[PDB]
């Protein structure tokens, strides 16, 4: 009785979609309360979305409406569960939660019946995954009733919605929104729309949450520094920062590596589609859509978490070196300029290096996966190509260094020019009282030519950089395809190689800047340690 | 500048940081009886269609499960005679739910499970019909529209009556139907600083309406100018006539309450007059006129105003001059 | 900023190099698309002649790229030269009362930075903007040619981007300047503490000054944080649309170019 | 210690030894319209099922008695065509009662007794349907939930305003919907002994709410601190500031009444403040703030309080010091 069990599955989705509509229509016609398992709930709901897409794929492969309707109904049921949970996060209730719990139990029952009747005789894996996900969501609901007040004894002892991010006027609410918007930044729609009309200012801007201030980051950093110095330096301050900023950085890094994996994965499903049509493809197309959106979302969340950790670190070490400025001795002009450079360039170097920290961990796995993937698509010839592109990464670095050198020289000349100007724009009446102005303008132009001369070499190096940027992509395909067929090709192979070439060219440039930033940050932290410990 | 309550009678102050404990939905039907008509009609049709589709699905399933859905001649009688597909099942659901009872498809005495589904279908249908009638009727006692028909003059003037400064404002009715026992609560708001150093952002204070021996309420047949006399005890008594037009921030609101005749509900109307809306030293034009055998009221001159040669000075200084004259 | 500033900037270069830059860029992008267009016909299977044509296109691409880069370099340097000389000459012939009226900071500052800023960043950023816009136009034209119908589906979404553009800039500029402002009194404050350090440690006013510095670093962080939040917003939304377009392109390619079109060399270019 | 009425607004005092003369049930529907929703829904389904089963039994019996129940072909026509067993009879009862009218089983013009049973079945059905709709609608005018949405600050403070001791308490609204003509009845209770040797266990006395020229009622838009001034005539005027926190037993309750707009019913809210809840010499933080073009109200500072350097002394001794200063 397969159709019978299909209908029995369709029923509970219908029940929930029908109870959701009155409440959703009343709610559709400023305190955020969060419950334990919220993030777990949303993660599991996205996994449900994915498995439901797979079930729809199965239903397309089989076709019999009644045989693939259960997926199309669970889709709206999960979306309506999301709508319910949004309506509960916005206003708490003990009853709406039970309304979810009933549906979870009934869906679990139907899935169990499906599993048994299948065991007695692709479907197997999908049904099992759905069973596991529904069970985990059930356990989450049981946790929620165990926490505060589903039925439990009389009073919830309810939390008292968090005043950190919800009390008196604050505008940057990142930690206090729905875990979907924590990814897609939906809370910025209101800000940006209001910003279009009225000019933004510090009165129109928010105030930083208690999760990120000078005091909070300074507290964590000084606690780590204390726990490290009680066990007694450059390595000490380093490990102190490391243990102080902890989980956020590694979380960003793992977001980043998973995104890198899915990005390396995209072109392979492209390849599969191209193969299938030349000789099971709609599924690959929708999977490509899903993988693209998920990969890019994870990449962006990674960027943001890293940036926020870096901003925390900048605030922390800034207020710390200001705290040190109070206890220093008078015997230690040049030190003042060194101090203000220690805040204007050294701290910015530290913070931008902390921006680029997860990229330094995620780059090697990216190039490794790239080379191993292209080898299995083009064979030995691939290896040759895989060399050429990689050879651009060290060369780039060299080029960059030359730029820096040039920059230094140019800056020198520029400074001198400014001096020869500051006089003329002060002795104005003196200058024009006898018209010696052209005589000084000749000298000013004499300086300018030297400045121009430096700029030629700088722009030549810039030109070489821009040239290599788009030359190596062409050269890779040239020396690879000519060196593969006519030396040693379905459209899929060539186009997958093209995609991988671009997906590998994009990260390669960043490794050079990462290396420069890392060495400069190491030097700047040695400097900060020498200063902070005088 | 910011206004307290708008001219139309709606409230301006936007609320922030409401610790919602859920009472906003806990008022389940006293919430939606507030709504507009399109939303309430939408949610009523959605209630009805939701219930109908739910039971149509369960009936489709029960006819499928008994096996009466499998087309076969003999050896059975369907629990519901003449049922073939989902469509006819949904037709049966709407046939029994909303109590039309077509009877082309007959539920039979062979299956007691169908008896149970019917005996719950009908009671839930009747309960949701009962609430969806009571709440729409509780709605049609929305008489705020009768709060719309009342009107006040756009700006209010002050004058000198009986040797004392006075302020005059108009009101009036717009239909034949009277409003029972209307009362006037006339209030003034101002950012005030106490002698104790306490500053309030807004300070409501009652200014009396001056009728016979006492009384808070009035009788509305024709447009009646409401007549208060500011005295040294009154809170408004201290201001100056040249500082009101531009700078000062003084909202004078009036709240007229009263129960309409036919529905019996108690409605009210609220309006504000700003420091830039009010003006000084004028007089309204007489509306009522002895016509052929009755009193004709002309609403064209309702907001009309004539100049009057009255002295212009502050009520404090005017009281000091009354002490001098 | 209007087109007049850029018009004067490029007219200081002259008619000699303007077209030499623009047409060379157009031709480089046309070669970069045509190589893949010919590879599309290369795929299905005169393989040797095909590979030789591929080699010819690959050589044309790199030669043209080198030419374009040298053009941008030479033009930028000439423009900087002429602009500096003209600025100096025009400042020389000014009346005395003009020099006395205008503060020294503004007159000196333009030469100190404007000149430096332009020389350091205008050529590279201009080259990058040109390459980006032409690559985007080329990609749109490719996914249009590959799918006759996909074109008609992509013009709606692109119009969406227009609405995403305005709302971004009118804020992204604003926040930007705010950042600059919160950076200026902070650093200066630091310096004030260093010089008059003895007076501040004598008055025992360390607490209030530490309070002021926490205030300033918070005002800096809120700005530098909203800026990265807005950049993330624009990034994610533009990316969601860039994924919608590839979804629609692949969905049209699998059916139109296989079922009825019966062409396989198309879907490759469009998807890639 | 024992509280008079609880914070939630429910009454604490438990009644003992009520000479029930039966009026508790004599209010038959004004009793059950008070009940919760599950109980009222239970008793409504039990009313309906009771009536249906009663008439299904009587119909089963009448078809049995006529002999039409005995399956036979010819020499008869059943009073109700196509009736076989009890199940089909109960199906006929629910078919005619709740007015679906399936018509598979036809009541015929051969037996007038069936006509009588139908003509009483339908009228009793209609009457019990009429009451079971009117009472559920009379229920959906439960607006006590709107008595739930009102809020008062947890504790009340006293201050010195205009050179005289004052007590300040907050109130406020939680929805867009206004409450018409709300009035304040502010009462104090205390175990009192008269000079005649009479001791009362509890003694309610009115303490005035101090508005303009008079008036018992207020206007609620934004949170308005209610402002009374205790004077030598007031009953609370005698206490001491150090004896209130721990020992004395003084409950100060406030009862705010008002009719909600949309339903028109008159609701109220009641709250108590104990001697240990109230505190001395403080000031609330200003809630209302001039935002962009409006007034923003922040309910986070609703219960917030700041210290104020005010003299601490008894109102009697403070009045004696005012006589001295
Ligand atoms: N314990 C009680 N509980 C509730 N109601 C009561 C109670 N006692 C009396 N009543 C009613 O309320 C009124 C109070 O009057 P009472 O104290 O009973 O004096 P009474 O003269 O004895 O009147 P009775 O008891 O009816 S003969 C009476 O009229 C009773 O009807
Ligand atoms: N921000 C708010 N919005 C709406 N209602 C509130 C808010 N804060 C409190 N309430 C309710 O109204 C009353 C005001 O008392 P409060 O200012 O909260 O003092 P409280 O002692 O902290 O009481 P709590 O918050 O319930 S422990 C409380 O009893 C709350 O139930």
């Amino acid at each position: 009785n397969g159709c019978f069990v299909d209908a029995l599955n369709v029923v509970p989705h219908v029940f929930l979609l029908f109870i959701t509509f009155p409440i959703l229509f009343i709610g559709w016609g400023s305190t955020w309360l969060h419950f334990p398992g919220h993030n777990l709930r949303w993660i599991l709901t996205f996994i449900l979305l994915f498995v439901l897409v797979c079930e729809i794929a199965e239903g397309i492969l089989s076709d019999h409406l009644h045989l693939y309707m259960p997926a199309g109904m669970a889709f709206m049921a999960a979306i309506t569960s999301v709508v319910y949970y949004h309506n509960i996060e916005t206003s708490n209730f003990p009853k709406l939660l039970i309304a979810l719990l009933i549906y979870w139990t009934l869906a679990f029952i139907t899935k169990t019946i499906k599993f048994v009747k299948f065991y007695d005789h692709l479907r197997f894996c999908l049904t099992g995954l759905l069973v596991i996900l529904y069970g985990m969501l059930l356990l989450v609901e049981v946790n929620v009733i165990r926490v505060r007040r589903y039925i439990f004894f009389k009073t919830p002892r309810e939390v008292k919605p968090p005043e950190d991010l919800q009390d008196l006027g604050v505008r940057f609410l990142q930690p206090f929104v729905n875990l979907l918007s924590k990814g897609t930044y939906w809370w910025m729609n209101a800000f940006i729309k209001t910003a279009h009309k009225k000019p933004i200012d510090l009165r129109a801007i928010g105030k930083l949450p208690i999760a990120m201030r000078a005091l909070t980051n300074y507290q964590r950093l000084c606690v780590a520094f204390d726990a490290q110095a009680r066990k007694d330096g450059a390595r000490a301050i380093w490990r102190a920062l490391c243990h102080a900023f902890g989980r956020r950085l590694i979380l960003s890094s793992t977001f980043r590596i998973l995104a890198d994996l899915l990005g390396f994965a995209g072109p392979l499903c492209i390849f599969g589609i191209v193969d299938h049509l030349g000789k099971n493809a709609y599924v690959l197309a929708v999977l490509l859509f899903l993988a693209l959106l998920l990969q890019r979302t994870f990449l962006q969340a990674s960027y943001y978490v890293a940036i926020e950790t870096g901003i925390n670190l900048r605030g922390a070490i800034q207020t710390k070196i200001y705290n040190k400025i109070m206890h220093l001795s008078t015997s230690n002009e040049m030190t003042a300029g060194q101090i203000c450079n220690l805040v204007a360039i050294d701290t910015n170097q530290l913070m931008w290096f902390f921006f680029l920290c997860p990229n330094l961990w995620a780059m090697p796995v990216q190039i490794i996966v790239g080379v191993i993937l292209l080898y299995y698509i083009l064979g030995v010839s691939a290896l040759i190509g895989a060399a050429v592109i990689i050879l651009l990464a060290p060369v780039q670095y060299f080029v960059a260094t030359k730029l820096s050198q040039a920059q230094r020289s140019t800056l020198e000349h520029s400074n001198e020019r400014l001096k020869q100007t500051n006089e003329m724009l002060r002795g104005m009446k003196l200058l024009k009282l006898y018209a010696w102005e052209s005589i000084f303008c000749s000298r000013v132009e004499v300086t300018r030519r030297k400045e121009m001369t430096s700029l030629r070499a700088f722009a030549v190096y810039t030109s070489i950089s821009i040239f290599m940027n788009t030359a190596i992509p062409i050269a890779a395909v040239l020396i690879t395809f000519v060196g593969h067929v006519s030396f040693f090709l379905s459209p899929s192979v060539a186009f997958a190689s093209l995609s991988l070439f671009h997906i590998l060219v994009t990260p390669l440039f960043l490794l050079s800047s990462v290396v420069r930033s890392t060495v400069k940050a190491l030097v700047s932290v040695q400097k900060l340690s020498e200063f902070l410990s005088s | 500048r910011a206004r307290f309550v708008s001219k139309k009678g709606n409230c301006n102050v936007a609320h922030k940081n409401i610790r919602e404990q859920g009472r906003f939905l806990q008022d389940v039907f006293t919430t939606l009886v507030d709504l507009k008509w399109p939303h309430t009609l939408l949610i009523f049709t959605m209630s009805f269609l939701c219930s109908w589709l739910l039971f149509a699905m369960v009936w489709w399933l029960i006819a499928f499960a008994h096996g009466d859905l499998a087309p076969g001649e003999g050896t059975n009688v369907p629990c519901v005679t003449s049922i073939h597909s989902f469509s006819s099942a949904f037709l049966f659901s709407i046939e029994v739910q909303v109590t039309i009872g077509f009877g082309g498809r007959m539920v039979t005495e062979e299956c007691p499970l169908a008896i149970l589904i019917l005996i719950v279908q009908n009671i839930v249908g009747l309960m949701i019909n009962a609430i969806m009638l009571g709440c729409i009727f509780m709605k049609t006692a929305q008489a705020h529209r009768r709060a719309e028909t009342l009107i006040f003059s756009k700006h209010a003037v002050i004058t000198l009556r009986h040797g004392r400064l006075c302020f005059m404002l108009r009101v009036g009715d717009l239909r034949k139907s009277m409003i029972i026992s209307a009362t006037i609560h006339m209030q003034v708001v101002r950012k005030t600083t106490s002698p104790e150093g306490e500053v309030v952002p807004l300070h409501q204070v009652d200014i009396p309406m001056e009728n016979g021996v006492g009384g808070n309420g009035i009788f509305l047949v024709a447009p009646l100018i409401i007549y208060h006399v500011i005295d040294s005890n009154s809170p408004l008594y201290d201001l100056a006539p040249s500082d009101l037009h531009h700078h000062q921030d003084l909202e004078i609101i009036v709240i007229l309450e009263g129960v309409v005749e036919t529905t019996g509900i108690t409605t009210q109307a609220r309006t504000s007059y700003l420091a830039d809306e009010i003006l000084w030293g004028q007089r309204f034009v007489p509306i009522v006129a002895e016509e052929d055998g009755r009193y004709s009221v002309d609403y064209s001159k309702f907001g009309n105003t004539i100049k009057v040669p009255t002295p212009l000075c502050t009520a404090r200084q005017l009281d000091e001059d009354r002490s001098l004259l | 900023i209007p087109w007049r500033a850029c018009t004067k900037y490029l007219s200081s270069a002259g008619i000699l190099l303007l077209s030499l830059l623009v047409f060379s860029q157009l031709l480089k992008h046309m070669v970069l698309v045509a190589i893949d267009y010919w590879l599309a016909k290369w795929t299905d299977s005169d393989q040797s002649v095909y590979a030789m044509v591929f080699t010819l296109l690959c050589s044309l691409g790199i030669v043209l790229c080198l030419v374009t880069s040298v053009t941008v370099e030479w033009t930028g340097l000439k423009v900087a030269k002429r602009l500096h000389r003209s600025l100096l000459n025009r400042i020389i012939l000014a009346p005395m009362r003009f020099f006395e009226t205008t503060p020294l900071g503004s007159i000196l500052n333009r030469f100190s930075s404007d000149c430096n800023t332009i020389d350091q960043h205008i050529p590279s950023t201009l080259e990058c903007l040109s390459r980006s816009t032409l690559l985007c136009v080329s990609a749109l034209t490719v996914i249009s040619y590959v799918t006759p119908v996909f074109l008609v589906a992509l013009l709606p979404l692109a119009v969406v981007c227009y609405f995403i553009q305005k709302y971004f800039r009118v804020a992204s500029r604003d926040l930007q300047q705010l950042d600059d402002t919160t950076q200026l009194p902070l650093l200066s404050h630091f310096a004030e503490t260093v010089e008059g350090l003895t007076t501040i440690r004598a008055f025992r006013y360390e607490a209030r000054f530490q309070q002021k510095l926490l205030e300033y670093t918070d005002s800096n962080n809120i700005a530098s944080l909203f800026l990265t939040a807005a950049n993330r917003w624009l990034e994610v939304r533009m990316e969601y649309i860039g994924a919608c377009v590839v979804l629609i392109a692949a969905a049209t390619s699998i059916s139109n170019s296989l079922h009825r079109e019966l062409s396989a060399g198309l879907v490759g270019l469009g998807l890639t």
